[PDB]
RNA sequence: AUUUUU
RNA sequence: AUUUUU
């Protein structure tokens, strides 16, 4: 109706008013490169909102692929991200002789533990999360010489157990998650243990989700030349690892009511 | 794809109509609608289909009992208040404690004082002594909608208690409403 | 205002559902919920005014202090014709279901990115308002007692 | 994985979330500096493991060797009454060690984004990884650094306001640590 | 040729540097709530020029046949 | 039809991408490309095609001569200051200016000075007294790419004459490349 | 500036191919040449400034 | 699948005969090949066809 | 040594290829290089250590 | 890499 | 008024 026909009322004008010389005015209008829009960017968690945006910009021919064809370093390009998964020594404590059955050798808080100390590859993310969800893979190590015997008893315990450990009957701990281990025969223990508790998550720094132990089955018969120095470790992985809830650093937050 | 509308950027002056069920997003999110019971707890049949206390009367000789029933600021039939107009089937629970006698109970959205006086024909249910009953008073009101505040947004409840000797007691009221029509939401309440 | 610095606090609060009027009656309702909730900022400012302000959100954190946002559920807001950017944050417990009246949603906390600009005929400082609803994925669960006695 | 979702997010939330999007710096653009100026700049990349309350902090640590992407996102806001404009462009390390032996008014040559105030409140750039190496030590300052120069002084009015902060944002389009090592100790990919 | 290029050239770009893990980045482009438009009603012999307008509002699943 | 745009109206901030080969037009005006020649000289494999003075040292005994190969800031090559990074094939020009004698030249992009103490597979091509060579080293840097301005950005170059008897002279070099790949384009340089 | 008259002259000068960073790196690398020249002046004013 | 021998876990009194070109794996890990150059600067034909000051 | 530690350290070192006879003559040779190297720790013990 | 030339 | 339930 108005107010933008300046162009065909100046291309046709002249259109219309040429000579062999073709005309003499040409008029082109249309919409400014800065319009009225508004632009919207989200990132992990984010979003940016900004209502006068300018056209982004880049390189040359431009790879964004950021993968790098030589390879210069051999690993998977997935390797940070479950760096965290890693297995790593969660425990080493030394079986002393002359420890009755039933004696606890050594425990290990689930599932802090992992993020034990600023060393552990899972310690970093971490503490960006104040809820977890995961699966855990131990493999407690224990050697001894052939000339020696003994027996130890490898058990998951969850936070319920652990909270009435001394209401349970030992001897019956074969119940849980186990691996009664007769030393001189096995030298390491497999346990495949999924995410138990009575919460869907689990606050991160925290002794939920039950702990590891290690007890003494049956005291170690060291024969007199034999070795006395027996080592117990507990090294555990992350089947499957999940950090939800967002948090300041390694800041205490209650996902529990 | 995504609009920067849906994303955050909005303006409170665009919300008109009431009523916009419009989605959020940003990356690594999405509505999800979990259920953990196979069935809604939020739908008005369902929440007030439950009762909730009213009021207790103690009666000592064979008088009368007239209520204003109203909606109540108190338990969970409070999410009431959020609406201004009612309309529907009313379910009121008595409690008769006494050792010997007969409970007379009526129900009328009628306000003359003189029509209850009889009980004619206001539904003089009786609930034998120490028993219990729940009647379902239908909409017998001369208004179309019932303002939900008002003093007597639900009909009166009368109780005219037939006792036979000395005996006394009281009787407890709780309510609840079998399917209500609630419309026009206002705003919410304040606390006291 | 102009006069907050370009890191200074314009607001730091723990929200709780009762701190919303509508949420409120269902939280002395209901005992237990779930779903994401939705905070809607709006800055009544004039069309010359210009400025950037970030408000995150930590999910059910307690310490009311002020920190930075990098890792926060944030959201930037650019003044321009449509003053009312919101924030949503998912349903975060350790259950499916949570209290209704217990634990905090979490920090919230609006910083200021950008000192707000003005001019010679512009207000140097504006007001703002906070509102909070439910997600389209909202659901309450069990009636419970009141806590408190509307009028 | 938790059916009933009680955390609703991603399930890859935890893994994204170090490319996540964050505050990389805060500067005022103080009046009366002229053209060339430099109000800003960030070392690039360790500018995204700045603080410990980076999300990109916690892996950063434990490794030696990064390739990345980034998306910058520069802000200032200023009133309409005011005007002027800034130059924001990324240096790689080549620009950033021989700055002075460039000619500025040439930088146009570089990813930028000449931002005319009073138009403009953010600029956008996208930047893919770029040195001569394949991988870059993890808490340098190589692959360059992203500046934010004047390109034409502030022209504040009498009445205007006097105090405008340029904001840079930095988000990893594509983030890639390799070299394991022990928690932030300096290690030479380099030779 | 600009000035709303913001969301094909950061949606694309994410897109093309995009891992297993999906794209990093989304960006979304489009115009304002408040555009600028110009609205007319006119009444019984009145006519309202409304050069500012703002989207109407109304009750809950209304019924106006009243 | 032509937009404004074309004409002259735009907006400096709405440049990026970089490289946006748009056409400017008028009235009695269009973009006219005129040839003179069969080719460009504007190409980056045809200008550096063609060698440049670079630096000349004079031998009394049979000493080696070590210098870190850079981009000039001087001549046509000046050019190359234009970029930040360079690949590709170098040719070197070596003028051995002396009586009787030979003259070994060898390149490495190894910064280690002992690699080149002794010359075993460092290329040393032989150029008998009063002669001149011209070798084409090839990329063996252990980076995948050369900032081009580092005072080393070319690999070193190696002269061990081997003279016979007291006779002395200059070897004069000069130098060009094959067919180079120059990225990410930077500021142009400054005037001393 | 405002104060500049309606007919006065805010900029003038002759120009040559040396006064550009980047060509005047041509400049001091080829001999000759041919084309057109594109200047852009870009005014930074307030949104109320005209 | 692979073998706890091509894990690490071997004898070195079973390498004969002489020439054992086994693979070594773990997770996250393969033997990656990438080339640089159009070819072997390892073959003997190549490497010795360069001569040497004697 | 049984005596050590159960966390003691039983050899540490930095390891440069010319550390190894093989290796060390393709150093003296070879300036480049590339591709993953393999450390292959034989502990001869008797049937009855563990 | 028609990243000698067609 | 699948405004008891499917």
């Amino acid at each position: 109706v108005g107010n933008e026909i300046g162009g065909n009322l100046l291309t046709k004008v002249a259109d219309d008013a040429s000579n062999i010389l073709g005309p003499n005015c040409f008029a082109t209008t249309a919409e400014p490169e800065n319009k009225n829009v508004v632009q919207a960017t989200t990132t992990v968690n984010t979003t940016n909102l900004t209502q006068h945006p300018s056209a982004p910009t880049m390189p040359f021919s431009p790879d964004f692929s950021n993968v790098d064809n030589f390879h210069s370093m051999a690993y998977d390009i997935t390797t940070g991200d479950k760096n965290p998964s890693k297995l790593v020594r969660l425990e080493t404590h030394e079986w002393t002789p002359s420890w009755a059955r039933g004696y606890q050798i050594t425990h290990v808080e689930l599932p802090k533990v992992f993020w034990d100390h600023q060393d552990k590859p899972a310690y970093g993310q971490s503490r960006y999360f104040a809820a977890v969800r995961c699966g855990f893979h131990f493999q407690v190590q224990v050697n001894v010489n052939q000339g020696t015997a003994g027996s130890a008893l490898v058990v998951y315990e969850p936070k319920p157990v652990v909270t009435y450990d001394s209401k349970l009957e030992f001897g019956a701990f074969t119940n849980l998650p186990h691996v009664l281990m007769n030393l001189a025969e096995t030298t390491q223990a497999d346990l495949c243990i999924p995410y138990v508790a009575d919460t869907n998550y689990v606050k991160t720094d925290s002794s939920d989700l039950g702990q590891l132990k290690v007890y003494v089955w049956t005291p170690l018969s060291i024969p007199t030349g034999s070795a006395n120095q027996v080592d117990v470790t507990i090294l555990g992985s992350l089947l499957q690892l999940d950090f939800q809830n967002p948090r300041v650093f390694a800041q205490d937050v209650n996902i529990y009511d | 794809t995504m609009s920067p509308n849906e994303l955050g950027l909005t303006s409170a002056q665009d919300d008109g109509p009431l009523g916009q069920e419009k989605p959020n997003y940003f990356l690594n999110f999405r509505s999800m609608n979990v259920d953990i019971f196979t069935v809604s707890h939020t739908k008005v049949d369902n929440l007030f289909g439950r009762a909730w206390f009213f009021m207790e009367h103690t009666f000592t000789n064979e008088g009368q009992w007239r209520v204003p029933l109203e909606f109540p600021k108190q338990g969970h039939g409070s999410l009431s208040l959020l609406f201004a107009y009612f309309t529907g089937e009313l379910n009121i629970h008595v409690l008769f404690l006494s050792e010997r006698g007969f409970l007379r109970v009526a129900h009328t959205y009628d306000t003359s004082n003189d029509r209850v006086n009889f009980l004619s024909s206001n539904g003089v249910i009786t609930v034998p002594a120490g028993e219990q009953m729940t009647l379902s008073a239908p909409y017998y009101s001369n208004k179309p909608l019932r303002t939900v505040r008002d003093n007597n947004s639900l009909g009166y409840l009368m109780c005219k208690p037939f006792l036979t000797g000395t005996s006394t007691g009281k009787i407890e009221v709780y309510l609840s409403l079998r399917c209500p029509n609630f419309f026009f939401p206002l705003p919410a309440p304040k606390v006291t | 205002s102009a006069t907050t610095a370009p890191q200074s606090i314009v607001h730091r609060n723990i929200v709780y559902l009762r701190l919303f009027p509508n949420l409120n009656v269902f939280v002395n309702s209901y005992s237990y919920f779930r779903g994401s909730l939705v905070l809607r900022l709006s800055v009544y400012a004039s069309t010359f005014n210009r400025g950037r302000l970030r408000m995150g959100f930590f999910p059910n954190a307690t310490t009311d202090s002020t920190s930075t946002l990098d890792n926060a559920i944030y959201t930037i807001c650019d003044i321009g014709s449509d003053n009312s950017f919101e924030i949503t944050i998912p349903y975060s417990f350790s259950t499916w279901m949570r209290k209704t009246n217990g634990h905090p949603i979490g920090l919230f906390q609006i910083e200021v990115l950008n000192r707000l600009t003005y001019n010679s005929s512009s207000p140097s400082e504006v007001y703002c308002i906070v509102q909070g609803k439910m997600g389209q994925d909202a659901r309450f669960f069990c009636p419970t007692g009141s806590v408190v006695t509307f009028q």
